[PDB]
């Protein structure tokens, strides 16, 4: 853990003091990330995608910026683990609304097969698709991948 | 015994719609 | 027993889904070497590979073997790849039917369509929704025709009636504990649904079309010549010949219809011919041998048909000279126009029905791509506006539309839960269930919405 | 190396004359059209030559006494006797025939042929030198527009 | 020729209206504008 140059002093010390070391020198390190990452993970990403909401909604202020930079060594980690969609929610509002994207779905969504489909379906939309069904289509489009990306998931 | 009676096997479908 | 057994067949059924289109190509290869190896083959009304040094007669029976163990394996990998794709596009068209029109309660289907009338015997049992990820459609139906139809009438048609009555029987103090016994879950599974899936699944066409494929390579054991029919496969199955075959599967109807207007402008200048010309059609070899000539119409129609077309110089070149009196014009013009309008602006029509279709082809393409590279697909601004910020309309299609993280949000929506849904993912849940979406941005944005 | 091969022999120095194509750009609005698609000519052949694989193998299970190219008479060669000697026959002749294969073959008169062989040879001409003649010279026409 | 005249209708009805003329642009502002502008302000039906 000193070879790769990412943990300081402190760090290694406070992960070496951290350690279970229960009278045999020896941690079972899968119980221990199993503890100290799974909880770690969710908390980071909620801090995360509150930063991200400060920053999209309350640009032009530099006493949130300089917190911005040194937020950014674990802003780095969930980006590609959060999204954005531009919904319209109270009367004439343009709301953005995040949420989490799993790493199945984004490796299922990068197969040849599910791109090639997307294709397609982008091809013969433009072409013979309407304008008044066009989101009709779209979604059903969507459930149909998502069903098929669970089920390539599952196997 | 084919080259003569194809055409005649393929008219004397149309006899149902002759008599309606 | 039955465990370890089970753990099994999900295992080989997984790894027969996951190699569906890998053993697709290597049936395809292996056609490919039988057909190669048949090359070889002799007539002494006895075929006979007599034509290497051994090692050709066994190898095309193995191959066969091969072939058609394949086949069979290609169609099982298909009933668990893609068979639950289309019931669940068959599931969701015909529950939303139910629910957004009253197709079975009070919009009955015509008879001029087979699967509104086969998606009747479906409504009714257990498990409808075996794959549509939700099971609140039949509540759903029944709160909408509960009052303005019959309450009972409606379940007695959509199943659940008896098991309602004893849920609602036994939402009091009786209920059993279910007891589960190996090797008789016949009864447990359900016949009717399985029924209707055979019904679906035997009406698919991707389904039907394995079934041809697996029967042509059975018949090649009986004979070793229906393995030509695979290689069909090479235009009716994998895509890498789409951009050459649709040039001509594009007009089509425009293709037959210059093939009967060619046929009946033969048949014009057969009867033109019979009536007119009889004592040239002398096809007469060795000399005092008058036979093929045009005292029949149908021979005379067939002559015509078979080789004026064909002949590359229309007909004046297959009959006798027309050197004769009364006709040296008439036959001189009959000649050159069956020339002119036969083989000359009939054949260039079915060239320029083959020349224009890639041009259309192209040109679709191009505005997909125009469409795509000008408009956002969602709200649809244009260009123009997001091309004010430095590289503005890529990163508000990558960033802030993406179709992708729309499809990540649905899903995430469906896979969440229900009661744990924020306002604006129970706003947007609710409009999805409704079918709505007027929440997908018109044309607005968050730029236009702000400074 | 070919200039060095011209002086063991004097014809080597034909091969020169591939720069005018494969050199000098004087040249290039015309071979673009062949260059362009490449790959679909390639694959046109390659659907020409099981298409005409197809007939063959018809032809070979059904018409025998047809394929009796003999000259002078009594001299019965070049048949259908053999697969690849079939296909080769057809791949070579009935291809560059121009009229399809209905005119290198014998007169389909017989019983039991008479229509099954005249619908073989209509549909060998409109399917083979008909449209997919057409499709190799509308993927030239494409490529200048 | 023929193709090409077919694609011009289609466009210049799809992209303008047939009696004013103004433009698609102009009623692609408020949700679905130019399709109830040509099927509900200036129907050549209701005209005639
Ligand atoms: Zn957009
Ligand atoms: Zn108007």
């Amino acid at each position: 853990m000193e070879s790769h140059k990412h943990y300081t002093q402190s760090e290694t010390e406070f992960l070496l003091s951290c350690a279970e070391t229960d009278e045999n020198e020896t941690l079972d390190y899968e119980e221990f990330v199993k503890r100290f990452h799974e909880p770690a993970k969710d908390i980071g990403f909620n801090v995360a995608v509150l930063l991200t909401n400060l920053s999209e909604h309350m640009p032009n202020d530099t006493r949130l910026q300089t917190f911005l930079e040194l937020a950014e060594s674990v802003l780095n980690y969930f980006q590609p683990f959060l999204g954005r969609i531009e919904i319209m929610g109270s009367a004439k509002r343009i709301e953005r609304v995040y949420f989490e994207i799993s790493e199945s779905s984004r490796t299922q969504w990068e197969k040849p097969q599910v791109k090639e489909s997307k294709r397609q379906f982008i091809f013969d939309v433009v072409n013979e698709g309407g304008e008044k069904e066009k989101m009709e289509l779209f979604v059903n489009f969507c459930e149909d991948t998502i069903f098929e990306m669970q089920l390539a998931a599952q196997i | 015994m084919t080259v003569k009676d194809m055409v005649l096997a393929f008219f004397s479908s149309y006899w149902s719609v002759f008599v309606t | 027993f039955w465990k370890k057994i089970i753990a099994y067949q999900q295992k080989l059924l997984n790894y027969f889904a996951r190699n569906f289109y890998n053993m697709r190509m290597l049936a395809l290869f292996v056609a490919f070497a039988i057909n190669f190896i048949l090359l070889f083959y002799k007539v002494s009304v006895h075929y006979v590979l007599e034509e290497s040094s051994g090692y050709m007669e066994p190898t095309l029976r193995i191959l066969a073997i091969l072939h058609t163990i394949i086949s069979f394996f290609c169609i099982i990998g298909y009933y668990c790849l893609k068979v639950p794709l289309v019931i669940f596009k068959r599931e969701k068209e015909v529950a939303r039917k139910l629910e957004f029109d009253g197709l079975y309660i009070t919009e009955q289907p015509s008879e001029d369509d087979i699967k509104g009338q086969w998606d009747r015997l479906v409504i009714n049992t257990q498990s409808f929704p075996n794959n549509y990820w939700d099971k609140f459609v039949k509540r759903k139906v029944m709160d909408k025709y509960g009052e303005f139809y019959g309450r009972d009438r409606i379940s007695e048609l959509l199943g659940m009636d008896k098991a309602a009555l004893d849920f609602s029987d036994a939402r009091e103090k009786k209920k059993p504990k279910k007891d589960s016994s190996l090797s008789a879950v016949l009864n447990s599974i359900d016949v009717k649904y399985q029924m209707w899936k055979l019904g679906v699944v035997f009406t698919d066409n991707s389904f039907l079309y394995l079934a041809w494929y697996m029967t042509m390579s059975v018949l090649g054991h009986y004979n070793n010549f229906f393995f030509a029919a695979h290689l069909l496969d090479i235009a009716m199955g994998f895509k890498t010949l789409r951009t050459i075959l649709s040039s001509v599967t594009h007009n089509g109807k425009q293709l037959v219809l210059t093939v009967g207007l060619l046929a009946v402008v033969v048949y014009l200048y057969t009867v033109v011919a019979f009536n007119f010309f009889r004592k040239f059609y002398n096809k007469s070899e060795d000399g005092d041998t008058p036979d093929m000539k045009c005292d029949d119409m149908l021979t005379c129609y067939m002559f015509h048909m078979y080789v004026g077309v064909r002949a590359g110089g229309g007909i004046g070149d297959e009959i006798e000279d027309p050197a004769g009196d009364e006709y040296e014009i008439y036959r001189i013009i009959f000649d050159i126009t069956f020339f002119f309008f036969v083989i000359v602006i009939l054949l260039a029509i079915i060239q320029g029905l083959i020349i224009d279709a890639f041009g259309e082809l192209r040109d679709q393409q191009e505005q997909v791509k125009e469409d795509m590279e000008t408009k956002c697909f969602i709200c649809g601004i244009g260009n123009d506006y997001f091309d004010t910020v430095p590289h503005g309309f890529e990163t508000h299609t990558l960033q802030e539309h993406n179709l992708a993280n729309y499809l990540f949000f649905l899903m995430y929506l469906i896979n969440k839960d229900e009661t744990e849904h924020t306002g604006q993912e129970s706003y947007v849940w609710k409009m999805y269930q409704e079918r709505c979406w007027e929440f997908f941005p018109a044309g607005d944005c968050f730029r236009k919405q702000y400074e």
